[PDB]
RNA sequence: GACUCGUUCAUACUACAGUGGAUACACCAGAUCCCAUCAGAACUCUGAAGUUAAGCACUGUAAGGCUUGGCUAGUACUGAGGUGGGAGACCGCUCGGGAACACCAGGUGAUGAGUCAG
RNA sequence: GGAGACAUAGCCAGGUGGGGAGUUUGACUGGGGCGGUACAUCUGUUAAAUAUUAACGCAGAUGUCCAAAGACAAGCUCAAAGAGAACAGAAAUCUCUUGUAGACUAAAAGGGGAAAAGCUUGUUUGAUUUCUAUUUUCAGAACAAGUAGAAAACGUGAAAGCGUGGCCUAUCGAUCCUUUAUAUUUGCAAAAUGACGUAAAUUACUUACUACUGUGCAUAUAGAGGUGUCUGAAAAGUUACCACAGGGAUAACUGGCUUGUGGCUGCCAAGCGCUCCUAGCGACGUAGCUUUUUGAUCCUUCGAUGUCGGCUCUUCCUAUCAUUGGGACGCAGAAGUCUCAAAGUGUCGGAUUGUUCACCCGCUAAUAGGGAACGUGAGCUGGGUUUAGACCGUCGUGAGACAGGUUAG
RNA sequence: CAAUGUGAUUUCUGCCCAGUGCUUUGAAUGUCAACUUGAUGAAAUUCAAUCAAGCGCAGGUAAACGGCGGGAGUAACUAUG
RNA sequence: AUACUGACGUGCAAAUCGUUCAUUUCAAUCACGUUUAGGGGCGAAAGACUAAUCGAAAAGCCUAUUAGCUGGUUAUUUUCGAAAGAUCUCUCAGGAUCGCUGGAGUUGAUUAAUAUAAUUUUACCAGGUAGAGAUAAUGAUUAGAGGACAGGGCCUUGACCUAUUCUCAAACUCCCAAUAGGUAAAAAGGGCGAAAUAACUCAAUUUGUAUUUCACUCAUAUUAAAUAAAAUAACUCCAAGUGGGCCAUUUUUGGUAAGCAGAACUGGCGAUGAGGGAUGCUCCUAACGCUUGGAUAAGGUGCCUAAAUAUUCGCUCAUGAGAUCCCAUAAAAGGUGUUGGUUCAUAUGAACUAGCCCUGAAAAUGGAUGGCGCUAAAGCGGAUUACCGAUACCAAGCCAUAAAAAGAA
RNA sequence: UCUUAACCCACUCGUCUUGAAACACGGACCAAGGAGUCUAGCAAAUGUGCAAGUGUAUAUGAUUCUUUAAACAUUUUACGCAUAAUUAAUGUAAUAUGUCCAUUGUAGAUUUGUGCCCCACUUUGCAUACAAUACCGGUAAGCAAAUGCUUUAUUGAGUACGAG
RNA sequence: GAUGUUAGGAGGGCAAAUCCGCCGAAUUUAAGCAUAUAAUUAAGCGGAAGAAAAGAAAAUAACUAUGAUUCCUUUAGUAACG
RNA sequence: CGCGGGGUGGAGCAGCCGGUAGCUCGUCGGGCUCAUAACCCGAAGGUCGUCGGUUCAAAUCCGGCCCCCGCAACC
């Protein structure tokens, strides 16, 4: 007559049947939600570090290669 | 609920500074006979048969959200501002 | 179901005994930021950045900090899966977690043990104790220090 | 000896008493100007005449509270187990964990930074 | 003869129009309908010390209100009690003292809140524009409600700071459609609509150079108008004249669990019983038994277990009404009462009823109480409830309805 | 002639036009369409204006549909009113 | 064609037959001819009749209409193997999307370890239920005592204060568990240093920050606490079935109660069985390829019926004895029946107590410890051994599947 | 092999159903016929061919003319889809050398080396994951004499030496 | 415009697959239903041929333009309608 | 949503026609008749619903709302 109301039965057991999954993204939390201004300053730093690195890498490769 | 009829506030157009706006009550335009949907509604209605286009015969609400039309007194441009659903609204009354 | 935000007020949100408006200076100043683990505890004073019910007493990593806000990565079980959720909370709500402090003290103590062993060029283990089974022992017992027990009659 | 900024936020509270005032605090003296109120009460400003009478510092009291510990009690309570008991209500037992009030005894603070006078 | 450019007829147009047509007549629901809303939500509790959690669970609340009751600062401390002041002891007062919140915080209940989130005052409008990461509900979509920020412009204190509405948990709505804002962005399809604008040139169908160009319509973006059966059909009744698809996933019947209710037995001892608790009783209590009542119920049967009563006819029970043997007595005899072993034996004639039951009259030895699929429809009967005809009343605009009466089936 | 109702004789057939109907009057009358006319605009358009019936107002109508309450005060006892 | 609700009711008959009754000179009856045709006719009106057909004929076609609903839905072996929760739905017999399932692929696993784990360890937390309290607050709430104003007639009765006092709430909270739950345990990282980079920060482009490059170096032969047929793990895809559940213990809400309605945690059943529980979907033991042997489990061992008329100490006689969880009744109340105790009094008198046994103990086909029977038990309570006892378990064989070895004269 | 025996076991099958031996339903018996298909359009999977292309479409050609109703060939530079995207829409649509070259990290298959083999160091660094920057279309904001710009925001079924 | 058994002739009817004209629905679909759909289809009444119909510009384009009809391949499940 | 009309002492209602707001009824008192009574007077009494304005004077007229009930379109 009435349809069922509460029941949460078997669901825990079904969850344990396929195991209770956990996240695995791990390293390098990312993109838009990163701190305004500070991360842009980091981008500029990284770009600076990259420019110094690129200058070293280009010179070192070019001198040896030819 | 009661508002005064002027407000000094940010204009979102041209002037960046806070400046005066007049405050008034929007109340919905009278419908055009030239609107494309109204043309379609006319076309569907014409000839034999009934109709579906906007009607409701079982209305729930006794109230309307009030939206104020704010007119910048500097640059002569308008902006809408929406606020709570009321039964009772008052303009310029004070206490 | 019929579930608004703060439901279970008389349960969790109820203040600690005589704890009103606690806001002293030392509360703010901890600073370990982006790597740190942090507990999320309710404050009786502060309503402004109060968490949802589930996050009370839970712990997770800080991933973002602002002027007096903290983003905290907290684990939540959602039916068949535990998933990481980005909980925005306030400075009053975050409490520095102590699990890190246990690891650090053990690292420091073990490091001192390692350093001592290294100076001597010793071969020894800095690994934690198991609290193993008790070995043999001895006590000398006069007739005066030993007591005879028996069950008790009803009285 | 004193103060300032504090910290923990009652061992730091409250009540009734007593003891203490170099330097200090405060009570105290005045309203032109800065200021502020119906009101120099408070608040602001300007004084420095008196005084420990209070605040303040410290102690005391079959003080109250708070506060630790014992003791209440392996009691109450409790997870898992049992083709255990009990007609039912319920109660033992195995493996484990385990209170609270009352009561009794103790206690009534500790402390970072700076300064000033001895 | 008569009427006559009016009629009439045609085509448009408004009305009238259940005569006729086509269609609608929710869901939850301890059957359905009536009733309610548990259908969108919010609080406390139920909830089993994270989280989750329902019932037509319980205690409730919602569809607002607020230019301040919003914002920031500054100042102050409330309810109450005592002692004083001709007026508030005793219709909303005045003072001092005591006062940890016993006040107050719009409502709604709970949380939170005392140099304040209360109260008073000052100055105010951020109840702003733009954009995220997100949290609640959650599929981890929406919307709605939030949190933490950021790009702006400001407000307030000006001093740190704080302000993206309401102390917190509650106060609400998609697409299509309509409507108004906004743009140095667009379109209306071979072309053009400011403007021969600005220069030159002029033997002209001249040549350059120009960031901002007709009405009307269409967009794009942003709000608002609404969907409470609240993830959003333009929707009333009725059928005992009915048809069909399914249903024991769901009523009316036995049976079954239960035995509240009905029925029956107890224990007790305050009283009643002349005196006397118990010969007979038995309150105020408390314990069982039964299914001979009715419920509660919805397990069984809905591709049919024939739905009342009577008759007939038999068997079984005992909780014994009489009959036998007895015990007790408030048993003088005679009556008669309580009672035990006892189901061996019996338990009627009629009046009135559709009737179980009921209610009389008469006999009698007493005219006991019950079971058997509510004993007994391929045993009957068919009077009643309960097919279609018909009647009166009420109720219904109506069709019709009526565990209303009535006649016929 | 058509449309209805009640249903021999005998006897009587009260009250009520609000409601729903049906129906009647209108130089006072509120509203109410197509067309047409005018105004407006460069045109499209947008507006006004007019003397339809209808409904409404105002009457008539119950052998039209139909229907037929509640109180108070009040008679030399109570009572009824 | 009124009645006998006659006969008949697998007929003589898809309405017959018998008997009864009504009609008979008129609104009469009968024929033949004629008229009106399907939302149509015709109707002294019954939704009547319209060719055995009527609340919309018959024929054919549109048509193989439609259907969240009913029924049916075909060879074998082998393998993996469920759901009866959820969310939205004019939604409760359905659908969609999550969950749980299978396939297919990729990833990396082979190094007895790392990832990893329904787990514990040691750290570290979160709690306000069990519990406990009223002299902590709230709501209650029964009594007296000690005190300095009120009511009644110097007294009494009160209120009111103060110390007290009785009982309280799971919708109250001073305090407060166990269980369950969360975070933690180092090499893609961490240490301590230098140098770099910036448009952030800070007087302070090495003040901090963060990042980077260089260093120096952290246990690990096994280990940064255990334990782990821990990669059978991950991850991606595509698709299925399912969306009604039901049972048990413990906790539990409504309802007198219910094999009633509704849950929580777990395990079952469902979809799954062998042995026991006489018997039986769920209780117990235990989950299954095919066989042989072994030894046991639950459970038993008088006979039915396989093993003991076993041993050992008690208790028990019943004119309805009693006999094993789920399991199919029995209570208050008694008992100069017997058995143990224990408190008391003076080898005796009391009083209690709990074991058994008894009264209390009534019901429908005949009737049920499963039956016979059993009392020097084969009853009830122990204990002591032996034996029998599953497809589980051990050993062996054989079958297939899975994985691993291993191979191109 | 068949056949009774005897001991032990053995309840109507199918069915919807929580639960069927049921007092639930269908089935007197036997034979034959009798039910997940075909087309269209879409998807993933796997096989197969070719590849920045691919598919010969319609159609033409032939000593093709029992089979031949297919098989064969493509003129002695069409169309589908993929080759860059975006968008209401006019439109716009570079990761750049100013050794063919030259995107940045961290894990990570594979390779070089050292000290008749696993190794422990180094060495190179695919795929993929996890990020990072650019840059292109939309939308902002800021500027603005358009090859309209711009540090900075956002958004797209985006792109970063083609995969279909 | 009549009349004629005037003279010479014609039409009528049947059959229907493909073809052409009128007239012309509902089941159905939307999990309901009224617009849309089914469908300018089915039925109905007519007319033809071995094929008919259409056909020699009151066409398309905006190009360096094409140039009666039919048909196939296509555009294209696109513009668009709802 | 856009058109028409009504709100006046305790009740019924005139004034809506810009030179100053009343009249019945029920109440409250008083005359009149030898009666009762009927009759006839005198009293009380209202923000002219809320609001903005036109001048010499405004409930009344212009401006706009609120509460009431008539027409409607929408369909």
């Amino acid at each position: 007559a009435k349809s069922k109301n509460h029941t949460n039965h078997n669901q825990n057991r079904k969850a344990h049947k396929n195991g209770i999954k956990k996240p695995k993204k791990h390293k390098f939390m990312s993109r838009k939600g990163l701190d305004p201004n500070f991360f842009r300053n980091q981008k500029y730093c990284l770009k600076g570090i990259q420019k110094k690195k690129k200058e070293l890498k280009l010179k070192a490769k070019q001198e040896k290669n030819n | 609920v009661n508002v005064p009829k002027t407000r000094k506030t940010y204009c979102s157009n041209k002037c960046k500074k806070h400046t005066m706006h007049k405050v008034s009550q929007y109340k919905k335009g009278k419908e055009r006979l030239s609107s494309l949907g109204r043309r379609r509604y006319d076309m569907k209605q014409k000839g034999f048969g009934g109709q579906t286009k906007p009607v409701f015969k079982k209305k729930a609400k006794t109230t309307k959200k009030i939206v104020l039309k704010l007119e910048c007194t500097k640059c002569k441009k308008k902006r809408f501002q929406t606020m709570k659903r009321c039964k009772t609204f008052e303009m310029g009354a004070d206490k | 179901k019929s579930r608004g935000k703060r439901s279970g007020t008389r349960y969790k949100f109820s203040k600690k005994f005589r704890k009103h408006g606690e806001c002293t200076a030392n509360k703010y100043l901890e600073k370990l930021n982006y790597g740190d683990y942090v507990d999320i505890v309710c404050d009786s004073t502060q309503q402004k950045g109060m968490p949802f019910n589930y996050y009370h007493g839970k712990t997770g990593k800080i991933f973002h900090i602002t002027k007096r806000g903290v983003g905290v990565l907290v684990n939540k079980r959602v039916k068949h899966r535990i998933e990481q959720k980005k909980v925005c909370v306030r400075i009053e709500h975050v409490r520095k977690s102590r699990c890190n402090e246990d690891f650090l003290l053990r690292k420091i103590k073990n490091a001192e043990l390692i350093k001592e062993a290294k100076l001597k060029n010793e071969h020894i283990n800095i690994k934690r104790k198991t609290e193993g089974p008790k070995p043999a022992a001895m006590i000398k017992v006069p007739p005066s220090k030993i007591i005879t027990i028996e069950p008790l009659p009803f009285y």
